[PDB]
């Protein structure tokens, strides 16, 4: 429920 | 399986080194700049700024500052080891009280002002916010930490534990979060015993300090929020919301 999160951890 | 001498040297160079990377404001430019203050109009012009106008200027910079500590995280040894739902956990339970602790760079002790949208200012630039007692809470912590004079490098190490902090809840692997800390733990030991600042640990922030200035933004970004339900869905950043909401 973190898709902003997510995409920081993968960038 | 635990770490040699040799690698917990290492682990001091790479976290120093990963803090450096992101540390977002360098501190000589920090320190240059506490004669620029912001003057009587100016601080009148903030005064006058509407609350929800005040709030998602505020909520604009704590996210930026957020994504440096993100990003300090993804550089750190042994957080790539950690699965996802773990650095999830770590990140939405740590980054606030990074954040906090990195704060005390901005903070000039010596006429209470923090740097703030390209000047110092003090408390007195946050009243449209409305809520005077977790501002002064905020300055009360900086100014406490102001009286260590942390080192760049002490900052870091001591970031990293407030970050790797087995003790959050919901943590699905609890163990290895457990060794990430602890030899986290001995580096900043290591640290401080080499530069003969072990001193300064008895000196540190009592342990749930950083979880009640935490717990309180949270309450009051929720009082805010129940109040203009609308500002936080049209103006916050979903990373903020997401962190928060
Ligand atoms: O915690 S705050 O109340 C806050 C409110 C809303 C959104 C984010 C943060 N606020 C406290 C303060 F008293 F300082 F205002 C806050 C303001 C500014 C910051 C920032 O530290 C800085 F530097 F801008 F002042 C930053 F965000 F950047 F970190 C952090 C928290």
């Amino acid at each position: 429920e973190f898709p902003y999160l997510l995409s920081l951890l993968g960038e | 399986p635990y770490a040699s001498l040799t690698e917990i040297e290492h682990l001091v160079q790479s976290v120093c080194k990963s803090y450096r990377e992101t540390c977002q404001l360098r501190l000589e430019d920090l320190l240059r700049q506490r004669s620029n203050i912001f003057s009587r109009e100016e601080v009148t012009g903030y005064q006058r700024k509407s609350m929800w106008e005040m709030w998602e200027r505020c909520a604009h910079h704590l996210t930026e500052a957020i994504q440096y500590v993100v990003e300090f995280a993804k550089r750190l040894s042994g957080f790539m080891e950690l699965c996802q739902n773990d650095q999830i956990v770590l990140l939405k339970a740590g980054a606030m009280e990074v954040v906090l602790v990195r704060m005390c760079r901005a903070y000039n002790a010596d006429n209470r002002t923090v740097f703030f949208e390209g000047k110092y200012g003090g408390m007195e630039l946050f009243r449209a916010l409305g809520c005077s007692e977790l501002i002064s809470s905020i300055f009360d912590f900086s100014h406490s930490l102001s009286a260590l004079h942390f080192s760049e490098d002490e900052i870091a190490l001591y970031t990293a534990l407030v970050l790797i902090n087995a003790h959050r809840p919901g943590l699905q692997e609890k163990r290895k979060v457990e060794q990430l800390q602890y030899n986290l733990e001995l580096a900043f030991h290591h640290h401080l015993c080499k530069t003969h600042r072990q001193s300064i640990l008895a000196k540190l922030p009592p342990k749930g300090k950083l979880r009640s200035l935490c717990s309180q933004h949270v309450e009051r970004l929720q009082i805010f929020q129940h109040l203009h339900p609308i500002v936080v869905q049209a103006a916050f950043p979903p990373l903020y919301k997401e962190l928060f909401s």
